[PDB]
């Protein structure tokens, strides 16, 4: 049975439900229990990827790109791998990734919206670095379009295509049709990946079923640590891809120790599917959101939930953190009467 | 008496433009330029009765009447190629694109600075909608960090807008500094494909002191909105802007936040497409000027 | 499509992660939420059902025939039903749980372990009670060989059998194996059940896999309350059959706010899959084991998964409890040296 | 000289009562009554030269010589059928089901109390095991709630034993009340068909004064133990008491709590099924009494 190779995104995605507070020291002991544990690659960058760190999603303690070269020295086997956001972050950012060590450039677009991703991908591959895509909010759109979407990227220069459930709304069959229409469209030359949030409690099945209808990479955070209720967790996809005798390379035991001894202590709370972050996975809504949501909540005197409900409605992509402000305001205005 | 201009880029943006260059008191479109038979706005042109060609800036230049002003809306890339020739030719160019060629001009704010440059930008149409946010607030107190959001209709961003994000924006960025008045600037630019179709949103982040008086950055928001509307009556304030009190993230700076949604007059595309209006009516009001030199 | 019936568990498995202290109001405030919410059966007993309460187990704050009559008094349309496992249960405490007015009884056996069900479920049908039938640690054994047991059980009155995952460790293929079996064998006469538990984050994946291959019974919990790393959501439960086009009759939003607002602002601490729950769904080790497991951690000085592994290895079933002081006391010694 | 005995229901523990009361001083094991012709105990009864018969309890209460002496092992409900039928025939009866007809005798405890009965129960495999140990505690101190849990490998209880699990429960409780001196009892029993098969456990929980001297209960303990390995060397305590402090879910008392293995001598089922040992020595030093009246 072919391996599965998982990506720890527990220092981007978990930038998210840290605030994009993380310090040196707490990545530099990430990393290190995560590449003595055989992950083999490690994302490090502002949970919106490379210069993400802005009033719109909160600005990062540490700069990303110092921490991106604390990741590199740290890793004995481990690649590091950055995220960018074309139209938040730019080549000279992922230039200034590669030159602190970043080996894997995974670019994000919303699902809908491959073709902004070209300068990202050639500049990349200039560069010789690892490509993967990312094809943002994928529930949003069919098999079908999704693998047009991935073909687009796949001829820019991605030599992985993942998709990514960034709501946490998609449902077991959803992922097999998805992953099965990328498989077809682009698997002969480039592989096929799933990210899976916990929303519906469904990331680490949902991986199952990529990896068992052709996906040959997976992510997941230490301890879910992630937006909204987390993602995929990697202890228990180490575990799991286990039990059934797929290969990840990951030491479960060892997975197991970073969650609980190095990740765990650190973290500000549990990841959970309570009422807001399981209204993101029913609504669709982008995971990030939700801190922003709970703050918007707390200043505006409105319930998060009913927040990220008139989100959903919306139909907002990543990155519009903007408009979790405007909806709190009319909301306080509409609860008063 | 009207100058004679040639478009070139027969897109979402030159088209927009094309139309609203027709109710121009000192400018005659005559030439509509692109390199796809195909395109609508060739189309368009035709229609109007403006000479229309898909054989690029080669066919331009070779014309016996050569235009005095040459409007770009093609991508980052090709103005980069076409400005020399244009300057080379005599012509004078007003570039749409976030190339960034000549000195970058936001009509609310610095419309009269570069008039006579042989090439100006116009920035982008994030810049051009919030550009003048950062000018209403830094007018009043300092800035020392602004960042634009620019949400955008995926259906009015065409193949040259989707070129050159990366230009879009650090030229953006660089504006918000040289024009806005910020110390430091970042612009982000989103695409929602959401049906019905987005009408463009603008966020602007300012830092901004933490005794600023916040009445009197509102009033000069207000100010400044009501004369960009004079010339695209859709752009309005969603909400009073909303301050904030200082945090240590934000190294003691408080902020004001500036919701704005640009409403086009759908010219070309529909109203929800305003991310054109806003680009087009400034490159208007920087072409009349223009036209009316020796 | 054929509708699925939820059973909800926070008021009996959720007893073990409450240390079996639930009050009155608690129950009554659980039942008054659930009931308003459309869920259609509320069990409500001791974690370890009818006559639980031991030092074996844990004793219960408030006898829980005084909180089954509560549970039914405060219930407007849903069934209260009571677990018992025969060997700690008896007769006639089904006797005194059926004057209290529950309508429902859960009789559960170990996986291998049918034949000892006859008693109960003979008087459950003598007292005109619905039953059903629980297969603990149904990972155990094979497909055909649960099927075996479940016959035996409908044999003795069982009107539904459960495949129930106890130890959180069955995976996806798992469960459609087994539903499909007892489909097979029991289907033309009685339902077929599944009741999962989260130490893998499978439980609610393996729920809709259970209903689509024919199980029209499925447990939840409110906030995951539940012994180990929790049960599967009611309220996920909820929402994700609804996305699925599945009838349950419970209002989503009415169950996302009875998790949020009644049990959650009562929970112990949040369900969790930390090291010591993987290592139960891992090694397949009764979930109810865990909190037993971190209070003998405390008292001896040893490590609670290092309990809970070596509990793995001896394989132990439901109630053995006991063997985990024995564990611990080695375990203390072997670390000394 | 020797008692004549019948053993009814040749199943586990009747098999290896059978096997143990061949040793016997007293007792000459005359007849195996069973109801299945292919029985195992029936079987190995005719290989050790005792009439065996499935013709039932109807068919030994026909024969020309009946016994002094009946055991039964076959389950609560068949018991209390035939313990009348043994009444009115003359046959002192030891019941080793958990019907309890008669009064409840654990040798360990209170061998000599009910030897002038004609029906004694034998109580459970896991009071036999375990209402020892709640009597070395309730010795020392009072105990106001003891509760024991037997568990059992699954391929050591038969369908006699699977039928009666209430009764077990039930029987077992009162004994750790009326023999074993607790105020209160609780019997659990579990079944587990783990490969390597189990051996027999049995914990015992004791509710002790919060001022208990518990050098002394371990000491008791210890003493009892060792006096029903004389009767069943495999009888071992796995680990020293383990006491616990006051809860207050306790109503203040402490806790002994006492983990025990019982390995049997391996007579008919292998030595870790200890269960059917515990109970059948019991029942053979109640018989050698029995046996030596007049
Ligand atoms: N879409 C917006 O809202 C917006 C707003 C402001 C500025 N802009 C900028 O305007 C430019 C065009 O954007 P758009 O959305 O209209 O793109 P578009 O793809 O719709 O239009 C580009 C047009 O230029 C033509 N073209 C391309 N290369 C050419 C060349 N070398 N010579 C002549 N014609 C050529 C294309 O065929 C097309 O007709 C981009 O630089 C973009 O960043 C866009
Ligand atoms: N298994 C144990 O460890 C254990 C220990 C102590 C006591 N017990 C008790 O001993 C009894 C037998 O248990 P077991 O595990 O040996 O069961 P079993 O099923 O192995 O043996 C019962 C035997 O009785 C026979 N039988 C049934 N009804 C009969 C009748 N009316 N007349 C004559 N024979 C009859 C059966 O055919 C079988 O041979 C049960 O009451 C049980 O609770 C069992
Ligand atoms: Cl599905
Ligand atoms: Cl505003
Ligand atoms: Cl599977
Ligand atoms: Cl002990
Ligand atoms: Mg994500
Ligand atoms: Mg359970």
């Amino acid at each position: 049975a072919p391996r599965v190779r998982i990506t720890d995104s527990t220092l981007r995605d978990g930038s998210h439900a840290m605030a994009h507070q993380f310090t040196e020291e707490q990545v530099r002991a990430t990393v290190h229990a995560l590449d003595a544990a055989g992950v083999e690659v490690i994302e490090v960058s502002h949970g919106d990827g490379l210069g993400g760190s802005s009033f719109n999603y909160g600005f990062s303690a540490v700069d990303e790109i110092d921490l991106v070269a604390a990741a590199v020295d740290e890793a004995v086997n481990a690649k590091i791998a950055v995220l960018l956001l074309p139209g938040v972050g730019t080549v000279r950012d992922l230039k200034r990734a590669h030159d602190a060590g970043a080996s894997v450039a995974r670019i994000a677009t919303h699902c809908t919206e491959a073709d902004v991703s070209c300068q990202h991908f050639a500049a990349a591959r200039e560069l010789g670095m690892e490509t993967v895509g990312f094809l943002m909010l994928a529930h949003r759109i069919g098999p079908e379009e999704l693998a047009r979407q991935a073909r687009i990227m796949v001829d820019a220069g991605a030599q992985c295509v993942y998709v990514v459930d960034s709501a946490g709304a998609l449902v077991l069959s959803d992922v097999q049709a998805r992953v099965q229409a990328l498989v077809r469209e682009i698997g002969h030359e480039a592989q096929v990946g799933f990210h899976g949030h916990q929303n519906l409690s469904l990331g680490v099945a949902n991986s199952v079923l990529a990896y068992q209808n052709g996906a040959r990479q997976i992510d997941g955070a230490l301890c879910a640590l992630g937006a909204g209720a987390g993602n995929s967790p990697t202890e228990i996809l180490a575990a799991t891809f286990e039990r059934l005798n797929i290969e990840t390379g990951v030491n479960v035991q060892a997975a197991l120790a970073a969650a609980e001894e190095v990740v765990r202590p650190y973290l500000p709370r549990l990841p959970w599917a309570d009422r807001a972050a399981i209204v993101q996975g029913y609504a669709g809504v982008y995971s990030s959101f939700l801190l922003h949501a709970e703050r918007a909540a707390e200043r505006y005197g409105v319930p998060a939930h009913e927040i990220l409900q008139r989100v959903g409605e919306a139909g907002y992509v990543g990155g519009q953190e903007d408009m979790i402000i405007d909806i709190a305001v009319q909301l306080a205005e509409e609860r008063h009467g | 008496g009207k100058a004679v201009a040639a478009i070139v880029g027969p897109g979402n943006i030159g088209t927009d433009l094309l139309i609203k260059l027709q109710r121009s008191e000192h400018i005659e479109v005559r030439y509509m330029v692109g390199v796809d038979p195909a395109s609508e706005g060739l189309a368009r042109a035709r229609k109007l009765g403006v000479e229309a060609s898909a054989e690029g800036v080669d066919w331009l230049l070779e014309q016996d009447e050569l235009p005095d002003l040459v409007f770009e809306a093609t991508s980052a890339k090709a103005h980069l190629a076409n400005a020399p020739r244009y300057a080379e030719a005599g012509i004078t160019a007003i570039d749409l694109t976030p190339a960034a060629v000549g000195p970058l001009v936001c009509p609310p704010v610095n419309l009269t600075e570069h008039l006579d440059a042989p090439n100006v930008n116009m920035i982008t149409c994030g810049g051009q909608a919030t550009i003048p946010i950062v000018h209403a607030v830094s007018r009043v107190v300092p800035v020392a960090y602004a960042e634009i959001v620019a949400a955008i209709a995926s259906r009015s961003a065409g193949p040259g807008t989707r070129a050159n994000i990366d230009e879009f924006t650090e030229t953006t960025a660089a504006a918000i500094e040289q024009v806005g008045g910020a110390a430091r600037g970042k612009a982000i630019i989103i695409l929602n494909p959401v049906e019905p179709p987005m009408i463009m949103r603008d966020t602007v982040y300012c830092a901004i002191p933490p005794d600023a008086d916040t009445d009197a950055i509102t009033a000069s928001i207000e100010e400044m909105v009501a004369e960009v509307a004079r010339y695209v009556p859709g752009y309005t304030l969603r909400t009073e802007p909303q301050y904030d009190q200082p945090r240590d993230i934000w190294k003691g700076m408080a902020r004001v936040a500036v919701f704005l949604e640009v409403r086009g007059n759908g010219d070309y595309l529909p109203p929800w497409a305003g991310n054109l209006d806003i680009m087009t009516a400034a490159a208007a009001r920087v072409g009349e000027l223009l036209a009316q030199a020796p």
